[PDB]
């Protein structure tokens, strides 16, 4: 028998016997780079990590074929150029090599009005009205398909995204890069329902599709449309000098996109390693294989992390007599350039077999992009688990533990559009977790053909070793997941998290009092479901361990916690992130908040029958919650 | 009545499709552009100014190639430095 | 099932002019079979005293109705979700009476409408066939 401290013994002990750096360089052989969606060389590298798979004898290997609609570069190239009001020149100002994925097809010819970032508050905060205008944005704080939805509720006609020097320190100006603007997951013209041959692939079209072209253009293309602008930036955007703000009275921008939908086939490969106990209670490990370019940092490392953790976890139990109580899944994605569609698609098409049986997926993407900060974003559930990692797992450069701030809990920032946790999170209601290695600048190579493993091997000269430290981080998520007969969920969390609510609706306390409502009803709700957290965990104190029926009753009660936050009250095929606290929709707690502050602004934007019907599905759904994790119906108390 | 419901549509489509063919002279312009994949096309009032732009854009630029097509002129060149420098020198003299 | 694809048969005709298939649809009908049957050989294998194989399959069996609830309707405006004895467009009765619609030319037809209920209807019996056939990774589907 062994127990957590042999498991990490001899977890560490394969990790300091594992080449990471080996396989992320056969990751950049030609025979693999570049591996675009459906491509060849991604079938390839789907071909070898199944191969892998295989070699490693874990209990199933098997694959999922998906026929997805993604958008190429047509043989028309698009292009942004400079025309003069007068009708006298025209400049071409740059031919793109990249492109924005799901951008419309069109030719718009305007003004250049420069936003900071694409923001709401950059674009509140701006002198120059844009409607009907086109917007010049630069990449970094959110995605592209949040930057495009941001101009186009309020009326822009185009959207341009550079990358400025001071924000991406790239020596080479004329570098192209690629993203997708899709206001959401998964294939778009599937919106919550499998890509399957079976649905026969009706017409449907995701509501998150935008309706004006974005286009990404060059540093060396950016300035050369600054040379045709007036207005310095303001200093507070810490940007480069070369920056302007509006186009000159006498020069427009034409730009024209005219990119193609494609239907390709995507494959998802999947190894899993059977439990010994509940082997229909499973954790999903899950990873991007696809790339636009190169993609060693987005792609590679990754990829090269889940075949390191498989082939060890196939070891360990193999060999060193490691017994997981739960199943362990790999899985390789594909098509995760374009919103994570592998990983949405196969949700979508099995949600009912995951239902209650999934109860954790850790992503591997984007691991390793540098050695300062540590930094994750995940499902509450998990934090205690992640703090317990954080305190016995050492920095890959310094050697001391990665917990260093007792309050790093207060500062999670929650998982975003483009991060593969977020549909499994948000969607499914599966407790996800994303963590990273990385500096507080972005890496200046994703999405571009600099992506490559030089400039990450330059970059990171101790990339074995910070890659070893992203394994083990995860390899003691996996362990102290899988190994016990408790599941290391932390429901208790929740409760911060709804301090905090309360407490964000403080500040507009005199609002709820003059529309006739109160807060009593979400406190009483809060005391509820500390009362159920005290009372569950009481119950975990006072069980015995081995009796497997009282501890079976006690974890199925905990593996609801995180499927009750998600909205009953929404159609999931409209509204598919339909957790209140970390999903999108008018449905979630953050919804309710920016609705109520719209009510100090006194002109008509403040919908109160919304909030009325809002505040109203919150506080039933947080009751609900409460009453399932307290036990039987009929011991249920009510005031 | 029916003789008249489709003589009025095959006049309303006449006047939709003869409206579809209006073009610009920028829009010339742009597909002289697009189809050479030209840096700068200039739209000069008469071919005298045209033809002393573009000489004093290849005296500026010797490597541009200069098409002189009636008063428009297409510049073409093979790095970017020149392109700026052209399109510099176009839209300022 | 049978009768719901029985159901379809007088309509073989609109499903060939529109450039559909049935072909799903038997083999979802196909799976689902083969997931009972199996599931009436398991509870015929397994010990009635071994408390814990008798409580999976007994989850397996409590998952039967709630697998045919329409996972892509809003419960609050639509909350007859259930496909057999539902109400509302998401329901099989609604999608014959659509298709009825196609042979009776009127405009009352809505194809791209049609088409939404066959794929949805399809995939919610497939993954209730999914669901109770076992473990995902135990499905045999290509
Ligand atoms: C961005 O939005 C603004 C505001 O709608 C647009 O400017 C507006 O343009 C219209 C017509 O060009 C103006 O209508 C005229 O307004 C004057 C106001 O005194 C009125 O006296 C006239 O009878 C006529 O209705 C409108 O006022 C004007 N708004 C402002 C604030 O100037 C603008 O065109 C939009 N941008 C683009 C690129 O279209
Ligand atoms: C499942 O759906 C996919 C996607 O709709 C089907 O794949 C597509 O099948 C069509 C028709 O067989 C292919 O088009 C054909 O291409 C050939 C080669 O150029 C051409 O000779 C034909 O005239 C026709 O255009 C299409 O290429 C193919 N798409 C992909 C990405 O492979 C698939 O057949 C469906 N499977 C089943 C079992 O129904
Ligand atoms: C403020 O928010 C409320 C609530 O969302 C908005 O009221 C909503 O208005 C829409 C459209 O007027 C109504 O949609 C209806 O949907 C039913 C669904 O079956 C359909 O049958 C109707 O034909 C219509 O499309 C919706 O019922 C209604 N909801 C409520 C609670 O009243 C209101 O429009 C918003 N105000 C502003 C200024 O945006
Ligand atoms: C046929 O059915 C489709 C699908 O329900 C209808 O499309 C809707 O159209 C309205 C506006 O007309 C939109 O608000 C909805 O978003 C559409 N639904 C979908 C699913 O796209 C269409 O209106 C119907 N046609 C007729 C003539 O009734
Ligand atoms: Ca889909």
């Amino acid at each position: 028998r062994l127990y957590w401290d042999d498991l990490k013994r001899k977890l560490s002990e394969k990790l300091d016997s594992t080449d990471f750096t080996s396989t992320i360089k056969l990751l950049n052989e030609n025979s693999y780079v570049p591996r675009e969606a459906g491509s060849q060389k991604d079938e390839n590298l789907a071909l070898y990590v199944e191969n892998q798979f295989r070699e490693f004898k874990l209990s199933k290997v098997w694959r999922d074929q998906h026929f997805v609609k993604i958008q190429v570069k047509d043989s028309a190239q698009n292009s942004v150029i400079i025309v003069d009001k007068n009708g006298r020149l025209v400049y071409l100002v740059e031919n793109p090599g990249g492109y924005v994925a799901y951008s419309k097809a069109a030719t718009v010819t305007g003004k250049l009005v420069h936003a900071n970032f694409g923001t709401k508050k950059d674009f509140e905060d701006l002198y120059t009205p844009v409607n009907g205008s086109i917007v010049i944005v630069r990449a970094g704080k959110i995605t592209f398909a949040e930057k495009v939805a941001n101009a186009e509720s309020l009326n822009a006609i185009g959207v341009l995204i550079y990358m400025d020097q001071t924000k991406f320190p790239i020596v080479n100006a004329e570098l192209s890069f690629f993203g997708h603007a899709h206001l959401g997951t998964g294939d778009p013209y599937t919106p919550g329902f499998p890509s399957f041959n079976h649905t026969q692939f009706p017409p449907s079209r995701s509501s998150g599709l935008p309706n004006i072209p974005v286009q990404t253009i060059s540093r060396a293309a950016a300035e050369k449309l600054f040379g045709n602008m007036e207005g310095d930036c303001p200093s507070d955007w810490k940007t480069d000098s070369t920056c302007r703000m509006v186009t000159s009275e006498s020069k427009n921008v034409k730009l024209t996109v005219s990119n193609v939908l494609k239907e390709i086939k995507i494959l998802n490969i999947f190894g899993v390693i059977k439990g010994f106990v509940e082997p229909d209670h499973y954790v999903v490990v899950g990873a991007q294989r696809d790339a636009w370019g190169p993609g060693a940092a987005k792609s590679g490392v990754g990829t090269a992390l889940l075949l390191k953790l498989a082939q060890m976890f196939s070891d360990m139990v193999l060999k060193d007599g490691f017994q997981p109580s739960r199943s362990i899944i790999f899985a390789s994605w594909s098509a995760g350039d374009f919103g994570s569609v592998g990983a949405t698609e196969w949700l979508e098409g099995y949600l009912s077999s995951l239902h209650l049986k999934a109860f954790t997926y850790i992503n591997l993407d984007k691991a390793v992009l540098g050695t300062s900060n540590f930094k994750v974003s995940a499902s509450p559930l998990l934090y205690t688990l992640i703090e317990k990692t954080m305190q016995n797992v050492k920095h890959p450069v310094t050697g001391q533990f990665l917990y260093q701030d007792s309050n790093w809990a207060s500062k999670v920032e929650k998982l975003t559009l483009d991060n593969a946790a977020f549909p499994f999170l948000a969607y499914s209601g599966i407790p996800a977790v994303s963590f990273c290695f990385c500096e507080d600048t972005d890496y200046p190579y994703l999405g571009t053909t600099m992506d490559t493993y030089k400039e990450l091997i330059e970059r990171i000269p101790e990339l074995n070793k910070v890659a070893r430290a992203a394994a083990e981080v995860a390899g003691q998520f996996v362990i102290k997941l899988t190994h016990d007969v408790e599941l290391n969920l932390d429901y208790e969390r929740y409760n911060s998290q709804l301090l905090s609510f309360v407490r964000d609706l403080n500040q507009y306390r005199a609002d709820i009092k003059e529309m006739g409502l109160s807060l009593q009803w979400l406190y009483s709700a809060r005391g509820d479901f500390f009362r159920a957290t005290s009372r569950l965990t009481t119950d975990f104190g006072n069980a015995e361990k081995t009796d497997r029926f009282v501890m079976k009753k006690l974890n199925d009660r905990v593996m609801r916690v995180e499927y009750h936050f998600l909205s009953p009250y929404v159609s999931p095929k409209e509204s598919p992130f339909r957790h209140v606290f970390w999903g999108s929709g008018s449905h979630t707690l953050p919804a309710l908040l920016e609705n109520l502050k719209l009510r100090k602004q006194n002109n008509g934007a403040f919908n109160e029958t919304l909030f009325r019907n809002q505040l109203a599905l919150a506080t039933w759904t947080i009751q609900g919650a409460a009453n399932a994790l307290s036990g039987d119906v009929w011991d249920i108390d009510n005031e | 009545d029916e003789r008249e419901e489709e003589q009025r549509r095959r006049l309303e489509e006449v006047k939709e499709e003869a409206k579809r063919r209006e073009r610009s002279e920028q829009d010339l312009a742009v597909l002289y552009l697009e189809a050479v994949n030209a840096a700068v096309v200039f739209v000069a009032d008469s071919e005298e100014e045209a033809k002393r732009v573009a000489d004093i854009v290849k005296k500026l630029v010797p490597e541009v190639i200069i098409f002189v097509h009636d008063n428009f002129v297409v510049f073409v060149v093979d790095s970017d430095e020149a392109a700026r420098r052209v399109y510099e020198i176009v839209e300022r003299a």
